[PDB]
């Protein structure tokens, strides 16, 4: 409220308020799979320029 | 070589003051790779990936 004037007397004053604000971040875990060809079998593939199929 | 092969000899001699070719400004040095190949084709593959 508004501040108050100190005038004669007087013992009702007006209040100044406080506050506490808790700010959260999540945090999330992802996955993807993806297919390859295994490393044994890499020769059976290798060609004159590039390895795959 | 040299000792039988003259023509060897100066083109070795004289192919330092033969200048730099001006198709090199035009490219940076990434984008230039040589490849053992005198006539003939050569293919190139560009693998890409995505999300499912």
């Amino acid at each position: 409220a508004n501040p108050t004037t100190i005038a004669n007397e007087v013992n009702t004053i007006s209040t100044i308020g406080f506050s506490s604000e808790v700010v959260r971040l999540n945090y999330l875990k992802l996955q993807y799979k993806f297919r390859h060809l295994k490393q044994t079998s890499e020769k059976f593939y290798t060609s004159d320029s590039y390895i795959g199929d | 070589l040299f000792d039988e092969n003259y023509y060897a000899k100066a083109v070795a001699n004289i192919i330092g003051e033969v200048k730099d070719p001006i198709m090199y400004k035009w490219f940076s040095p990434d984008q230039i790779e040589d490849v053992d190949l005198q006539m003939g084709y050569q293919k190139t593959v560009k693998w890409d990936a995505f999300l499912n």
